[PDB]
């Protein structure tokens, strides 16, 4: 009842490479995913092939960990680590059938690591200008948005560059929280475009169209008829007396709109339905009534201006109440949208809007927008960009071997197998745009031998050749490259370390 | 029903059939090309043979199975007609079997397959024979010499490719002789490639004539003659016996020595005949006496002994001479004057390093000549032989058939753009036939490009992005004639690189193919017994 | 399964999707027979409804239906055109697969396979206004009767392709298909099909009112109820027991006050004409003729939903809300005599935008098979007014984009030439498949007309009424550019979702 028992540990995780091996790049293939609540969905991010697939070796459960750590301080390269970790673990293989000891791999692994962590900035060759211009902006964004949507990358990366340019000079406070995606149907992604402020999908459902009022207050629940927190014993025997409870209805509820109104306040959002002659009560006393029914949207404005949902049938409390500047209807894209907009403010809100037929097709989009503005999220740090496509894979594989290869004694083995575990995602790239992957890792280290830097993967199914990526316009993030490295050898030095699992009871 | 067996009938004896077929096209796939792989021949004793030569595979190969028997007989209607080609036809019939089964299942007939498949195949005929080449550009004109220099380069000999180019071609243009009304082809006997160790191989020389690996001997005889008769015989001038297992008896001590004395005066005799002919080229097998030695070196003859059967047939076929068995002529003894005597010019014996050599210039019908592998050990000279010798039957077999075809994929590709237009303009229940026959001659450049270790779906597809140019507009813009180079993996043209086949084995081949394909097309039906 | 065995399991669920819908491809397709759980059978050629019943539970089958599912809200039909296209898209590069060809090599090709399609239609479709200096009239009177051709009214099929072109004209430049109304009742001949400009029901209403009820109004207030004006209706009754015999004559007397006060109501909103679809009694009947209204009960909700758009009105259940603002208005209301029985009809809307085709003849089957053809035959009229640059249908510009991608297939190095060859066989499941459900032979069809189109025939097609080729452009047989670009996109949408599938991933639940 026992073959190896401590290949079983790495064999979990080489089946959690291969859901992303072939997902890799902007030639990657879709993964058509079952939610738990019985929906067809096709994507191919990597963060959502995990959230759906649970899986259930402790093993593998490291990487995963690392890559929820890999979402922290860095939104670039979740796949990163499901390959080049995975990477790791397959190699590392090949040196315990020798005869090598597993403690001797764990220290030769982070020798290799902080040798890595010193050759990545001498790759660096581009830095941001910050001009806050949208030429400067978009030509770095144009490699974030493929490898998550790709042909379609010229209408969004001009969308989130109008977005990041508006929040730059609040230096310091850019992040993704300030840019929310609000999704409307429609035609396509030709259509979309870029709103300030904070925007819902939904229109207002009163007459108002512009309304000045700070007061902001939302009740949770629907318009319909009133019940008593007692008891309330209310009984109906002729039809008088159910006109008397009829019209009863509507004459306490003007006074329940009469208490908005006391209190100086002319927006009210409401989560439920909104009944008709409740919605006539509204438009009388100037009151702007919008319908959120998605609790999402409810969360989004309780944590912007302050003003809570509460329970009870309108209550005057000038307490929970928020506070905004100018709030009007505005018609784009043959829709119209509320604006929660700034003007006193000097305003740090901003939301783009998406359009788009297909549901399935508009969530994709949401996570190839949210990934570019984590792009430039991580670069209100320092500012060290690295060129992309596999050029800094093959570069860094041929420092470490020229550095393992002077290095006498026992952990030599270790250090040249750190080398080729970054010749996969090369290896990676070639094989999801249908080229022979032992050619292209030939062409490459043919032209890095002479020097010629900069040079990654031609993306083209006919070319097996190679291109420059300076000329090219790709380049990736150093900081995306620099936790990248250091997370996914953390995540493959933990599974290594562990021989045996026993289960125990609690 | 009670019979003598087991009957089987319709369309699965069509889909069994095919599928028994295709199966010894597998055999012979990977085996296609010069880059062919080796397959193991198992034998029923327990040994096995590897061989990687496609005719000695389906000899060897026995399946039995009737599907597969068909296609064991067109083997032996390949080699009867041309010699080659042999594989070639098994993949073309299995592939013309293949599509013709997806047909079946289709909703077609195989009657219009058949009908459409030889109106197919003569139409190929007509497409091969408007782009021929004529049999010509033997001198001045390059599409030979880089000819045999793609054979050359597999060896040692391929550094210095345009040094040893030049010693093939020259040879194989003297070899040539009509002999039948204006024919020329090419012997089976070719020139005597010989070594030496000439310090290095860039010594060698074409020498215009036979060299013989033989030495004179003694020195006081002169080593240059000028006059024309060659004298060639098998019987020894050495003491002679009648048999090698029949002896004659000795009886008496004296009677043992007057036959001695005797076998002393009649090598007197006999020297008296050969000498009054005036032949000086004295070549003897059996070996020449010593004191038979010194009256040739008093009259200079150049004799000879101790010289090959093989060599003296190539020899006495030089000078037209006839080689004498016996010198006795069933009575007495005589030399046959004027007989067994050739004609020539100079026979110089040329100083060459470890063997001095004997060369015969301007004979009587000879044709043949030399090539004196000079090198520096028994490891260069020894391959370089054999890839002279490989090279000669390249540029021999291309240069007989009295017309040529660029081949090597160029054939096929440029017939799966012909036939294809010409499917569209006849209709007629039969355009499906000839639009299957078209894409069933690609499985020779598909089988090519996937034993030269290249993406086939490429490869492929520019033999025909360069042949579809051809029949669109006829401007010399279009590259024309485009073979396949399966070294580089990259398509060139095959009147530069000089690719050649003859006309013939690629006639009978597209002929044999579709014979073969309609024979096992038309069973529909299985008796046992 | 991740790699080349998961596309071999979503290329199989393609098939049972296709064949689901291989026969219903023309107008002379096989219908098919989808029961429900409750036990209701439903016999349709429509690829649309039979797609909408199915309900497959197969993950890669749900992307070719909801493909379906957005092409019919759009264009309206050609559900099987766009799902027999997909599936021959992934059929073709089957064999192909198991070579080791990546599927990406698949996407890139379809990208440009779909874009040179686009570009030869363009190129070729031919703005079809005033051709031959004809009037427009007589250009819509040929294309619709080639869609009545073959059928059961061909002995006066003429007379039928007057009848589609004159219910578009009345109509606004909003066209619908579900504007018009088709009505099937028995009896009279096959020539005496009659029209009706707006909309009209069968008036089952045999009550009581005779001699009364004047048939003519200039503007009358149309009343839209749901009551029931019935002595024994289950809604207006009372039932009071009791042993005092004076009160015995106040229950028959106040039970007649509850009908009278709420027909009282309907006389004071000032309604000319009331319609209901519960049935109105004879006391009911015999109030308004005192008052000089007309009534007419017993109308069915369908054709009250044609009548409330056309009218300008609402339906309201209730008597009490009977007012000025729900009231409809028309200008001609006139009464026929069509078959026998009483036609009740409103012509001259200010809304008038629906109409309703009433049909005669001898048999039910006689005009279950011209409703079939007469909704084909509107949609022909619809798309030809819509758009002017048409090209001949009939599989005549599948056939020429098979031969556009074939030489220009062999133009391009690489691997695109193999899959853009394929792509060429795969558009030709239109033109075959109009032979078999037509029952004609594929091989003979298919070899004449590759040949025609070799030789310089453009718009040469298959013929559904003969075993004949015939020029579809000529022969004013049309389909519009913009529907057949719009067909190819889609398809080649759909297949690309199916091949760029690599890997299926099911959470446990
Ligand atoms: N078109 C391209 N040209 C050059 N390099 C590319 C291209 N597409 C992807 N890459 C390479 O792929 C790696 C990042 O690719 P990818 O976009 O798949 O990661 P990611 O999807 O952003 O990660 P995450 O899953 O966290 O979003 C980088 O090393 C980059 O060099
Ligand atoms: N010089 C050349 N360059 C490129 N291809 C060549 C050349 N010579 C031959 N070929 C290819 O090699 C194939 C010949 O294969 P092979 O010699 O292994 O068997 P074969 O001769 O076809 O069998 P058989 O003797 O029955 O005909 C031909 O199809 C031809 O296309
Ligand atoms: N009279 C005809 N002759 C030949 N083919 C026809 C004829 N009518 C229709 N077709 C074929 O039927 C197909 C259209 O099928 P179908 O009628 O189900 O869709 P549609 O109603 O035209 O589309 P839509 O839903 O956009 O109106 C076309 O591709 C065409 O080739």
């Amino acid at each position: 009842g026992l073959e190896e028992a401590v290949y079983r540990n790495i064999q979990a995780c080489k089946e959690l490479a291969q859901t992303t091996r072939t997902a890799y790049g902007p030639n990657g293939m879709n993964k058509m995913v079952i939610n738990h609540l019985e929906k067809l969905f096709v994507t191919n991010d990597a963060a959502t092939i995990l959230r759906e697939l649970e899986v259930q070796h402790p093993a593998a459960k490291m990487i995963v960990m690392a890559s929820h750590m890999q979402e922290q301080e860095v939104g670039d390269g979740t796949n990163f680590v499901l390959v080049f970790a995975g990477a790791l673990l397959e190699l590392a293989e090949e040196l315990l059938r020798i005869g090598l000891s597993v403690s001797e791999v764990i220290e030769g692994y982070e020798i290799a690591c902080r040798k890595a962590h010193e050759i990545l900035p001498n790759l660096v060759c581009c830095s941001a200008k910050n001009l806050r211009d949208i030429d400067e902006v978009s030509s770095l964004l144009r490699t974030s948005i493929m490898s998550k949507q790709y042909g379609n990358e010229v209408f969004l990366a001009k969308l989130i560059a109008q977005a990041c340019v508006s929040i730059f000079p609040d230096s310091g406070h850019f992040n993704v929280d300030n840019i929310r995606v609000c999704k409307i149907l429609g035609s396509g992604i030709s259509s979309s475009s870029v709103l300030h402020g904070m925007v819902f999908k939904k229109e207002t459902e009163g007459d108002v169209t512009s309304v000045k009022d700070a007061k902001i207050a939302v009740y949770s629940c629907p318009f319909d008829g009133m019940i008593t927190e007692t008891k309330g014993t209310v009984l109906i025997k002729t039809a008088e007396e159910l006109m008397n409870f009829s019209k009863g209805e509507e004459n306490l509820m003007d006074a329940q709109v009469k208490a908005i109104a006391d209190t100086g306040a002319n927006v009210v959002v409401t989560g439920g339905k909104v009944a008709d002659m409740a919605l006539h009560y509204a438009n009388k006393y100037n009151i702007m009534l919008v319908r959120l029914n998605s609790k999402w949207d409810l969360r989004r404005l309780c944590k912007t201006v302050g003003a809570t949902a509460l329970p009870r049938l309108t209550p005057p409390v000038l307490e929970e109440m928020g506070h905004c500047d100018s709030v009007y209807l505005s018609e784009v894209g043959d829709t119209q949208v509320v604006v929660f907009k700034h003007e006193k403010e000097d305003g740090a809100i901003s939301t783009i809007v998406l359009r788009g037929s297909t549901d399935n097709l508009m969530d994709d989009i949401e996570r190839a927008v949210d990934d570019g503005v984590n792009t430039f999220k991580v670069l209100t740090r320092d500012k060290r960009l690295v060129p992309g496509g596999g050029a800094t894979e093959i570069e860094l594989a041929k420092q470490i071997t020229s550095y393992g290869e002077t290095c006498p004694g026992l952990e030599q083995y270790a250090i040249k197998k750190f080398a080729e575990a970054f010749e996969a995602i090369p290896r990676a790239l070639a094989e999801n745009s249908g080229v022979k992957a032992n050619e292209v890792i030939s062409k490459l280290y043919a032209v890095h031998q002479e020097g010629n830097k900069n040079v990654g993967l031609d993306i083209e199914a006919e070319v097996p050749a190679v291109k420059d990526m300076l000329e090219a316009g790709i380049l990736d993030t150093y900081l995306g490259k620099y936790w990248a490295i250091k997370l996914a050898t953390n995540a493959a030095v933990t599974v290594l370390r562990v021989d045996q699992i026993i289960m125990a009871k609690p | 029903l009670s019979v003598f067996g087991d009957r089987s009938t319709g369309e699965t004896i069509r889909s069994q059939n095919v599928m028994a077929a295709a199966s010894i096209a597998n055999i012979v796939k990977s085996s296609l090309g010069p880059v062919g792989l080796d397959k193991m021949l198992v034998d029923d004793i327990g040994d096995v043979t590897i061989t990687n030569d496609g005719a000695t595979i389906l000899k060897l190969l026995e399946v039995e199975h009737p599907a597969a028997k068909v296609l064991c007989e067109l083997a032996d209607l390949q080699d009867k007609e041309v010699g080659d080609g042999t594989t070639s036809v098994v993949i073309i019939a299995a592939e013309l079997l293949k599509n013709a089964d997806e047909l079946v299942k289709q909703k077609i007939h195989p009657t219009s397959v058949i009908s459409g498949y030889r109106l197919a195949c003569k139409e190929a005929v007509r497409y091969i024979n408007e782009n021929l080449i004529v049999n010509t550009d033997e001198l001045g004109r390059d599409c030979l010499i880089n000819a045999a220099k793609t054979s050359m380069s597999s060896k040692i000999i391929g550094i210095n490719g345009d040094f040893f180019a030049n010693m093939v071609v020259d040879a194989v243009l003297a070899i040539k002789y009509t002999d039948i009304r204006g024919q020329p082809r090419y012997p089976v006997n070719s020139v005597n490639i010989l070594k030496a160790h000439g310090r290095s191989q860039m010594e060698s020389m074409l020498i215009s004539g036979y060299a013989l690996n033989c030495v004179v001997g003694s020195q006081g005889m002169p080593k240059r003659i000028v006059n024309a008769k060659i004298a060639c015989l098998d019987f020894s001038l050495q003491k002679t016996k009648m048999k090698l297992g029949v002896q004659v008896v000795i009886t008496d001590p004296e009677k043992l020595d007057q036959i001695r004395q005797r076998e002393s005066d009649i090598t007197k005799e006999r020297i008296q005949k050969i000498l009054a002919t005036g032949a000086n080229v004295i070549l003897t097998t059996g070996g020449i006496d010593d004191m038979c030695l010194k009256y040739f070196v008093e009259a200079g003859a150049m004799a000879v002994r101790r010289v090959l059967k093989r060599d003296l047939k190539r020899i006495a076929k030089a000078s037209g001479a006839t080689i004498l068995s016996t010198l006795a002529n069933l009575e007495g003894e005589e030399t046959f004057e004027a007989a067994m005597l050739g004609q020539a010019e100079e026979v110089v014996q040329e100083r060459i390093c470890d063997d001095e050599l004997i060369l015969i210039k301007n004979t009587k019908a000879r044709t043949s000549a030399s090539i004196i592998l000079r090198g520096a050990n028994d490891f260069m000279c020894d391959e370089m032989e054999r890839s002279l010798h490989d090279a000669l039957c390249v540029v021999k077999r291309v240069l007989e058939s009295k017309s040529v075809v660029p081949g090597g994929g160029a054939v096929e590709a440029a017939l799966s753009i012909y036939l294809e237009n010409y499917a569209t303009s006849m209709g007629s229940r039969e355009q499906l036939a000839i639009a299957e026959f078209a894409r069933s001659l690609l499985v020779i450049p598909n089988t090519l490009a996937v034993n030269a270790a290249q993406d086939s779906t490429d490869l492929v597809a520019k033999l025909r992005a360069f042949h579809n140019e051809a029949q669109v507009n006829p401007e010399r813009k279009n590259l024309k004639w485009i073979g396949l180079d399966l070294s580089n993996g990259k398509p060139r043209d095959n009147k530069q690189a000089g690719v050649f086949e003859p006309t013939i084995v690629k006639v009978k081949s597209l002929k044999f193919a579709t014979e073969a394909a309609i024979t096992i097309l038309r069973i529909d039906d299985l008796i046992k017994l | 399964s991740q790699g080349i065995p998961q596309l071999v399991s979503n290329i199989s669920a393609c098939q049972v999707i296709a064949e689901a819908v291989r026969t219903t491809l023309g107008p002379r397709g096989m219908d098919k027979l989808i029961v429900d759980g409750r036990g209701k059978a439903t016999i349709s050629n429509d690829g649309a409804t039979i797609l909408k019943l199915l309900d497959v539970v197969h993950p890669a089958a749900k992307t070719l239906v909801d493909i379906a599912k957005s092409q019919d809200a759009e264009v309206g039909d050609g559900t099987t055109s766009v799902t027999l296209l997909a599936a021959e898209f992934l059929k073709q590069v089957k064999p192909y697969v198991e070579e080791g060809l990546h599927p990406q090599i698949i996407i890139r090709a379809f990208r440009t396979a779909t874009q040179l399609a686009v570009n030869k239609i363009k190129e070729i479709a031919v703005t079809v206004k005033k051709a031959d200096k004809v009037e427009q009239r007589k250009l819509l009177e040929k294309c619709a009767m080639t869609a009545l051709s073959s059928k059961l009214i061909s002995q006066q099929k003429a007379f039928f392709a007057k009848m589609v072109v004159d219910a578009v004209m009345m109509l606004d430049d909003l066209l619908q298909l579900k504007m018009i109304g088709i009505k099937k009742v028995q009896g009279g001949a096959l020539e005496d099909s009659q029209l009706v400009a707006g909309v009209a029901f069968k008036k089952t209403f045999s009550y009581a009112g005779f001699e009364m009820q004047p048939k003519k109004y200039h503007n009358p207030k149309i009343a839209l109820l749901n009551v029931e004006l019935e002595l024994k209706a289950e809604k207006d009754n009372a039932e009071i027991r009791v042993h005092t015999v004076e009160d015995y004559q106040a229950i028959v007397d106040a039970e007649w006050n509850i009908l009278y006060d709420k027909l009282e109501k309907i006389h004071h909103s000032g309604a000319k004409v009331v319609s209901s679809k519960l049935p109105i009694g004879d006391v009911a009947t015999q109030y308004f003729a005192d008052r000089d209204m007309f009534c007419a009960g017993r109308v069915p909700e369908e054709d009250l939903k044609r009548t409330m758009m056309a009218c300008g009105g609402s339906i309201q259940t209730s008597v009490n809300a009977l007012s000025a603002d729900v009231l409809g208005r028309c200008q001609v209301f006139e009464e026929t005599q069509i078959g026998g029985e009483r036609y009740n009809f409103f012509t001259g809307c200010p809304k008038a935008k629906t109409c309703t085709f009433i049909l005669r003849g001898g048999a039910e089957q006689f005009m279950e098979e011209t409703e079939r053809s007469l909704h084909d035959a509107i949609m022909i009229v619809r798309r030809a007014i819509k758009n002017d640059s048409v090209v001949a249908g009939g599989g005549a510009i599948e056939m020429e984009l098979s031969k556009y991608l074939r030489d220009y297939s062999r133009t391009i190095p690489g691997k695109q030439q193999l899959l853009i060859g394929a792509y060429a066989k795969a558009l030709e499941i239109i033109p075959r498949q109009l032979c078999d459900n037509a029952g004609f032979d594929a091989t003979n069809i298919l070899n004449k007309l590759r040949a025609r189109h070799a030789q310089g025939g453009t718009w040469y097609g298959v013929d559904i009424n003969n075993e004949d080729i015939a020029d579809n452009f000529e022969a004013f047989v049309w389909e519009p550019a913009m529907v057949r670009i719009n067909a190819l996109t889609a398809a080649s949408e759909a297949a690309c979702l199916i091949v760029s599938v690599d890997e299926t991933i099911k959470n446990p639940r």
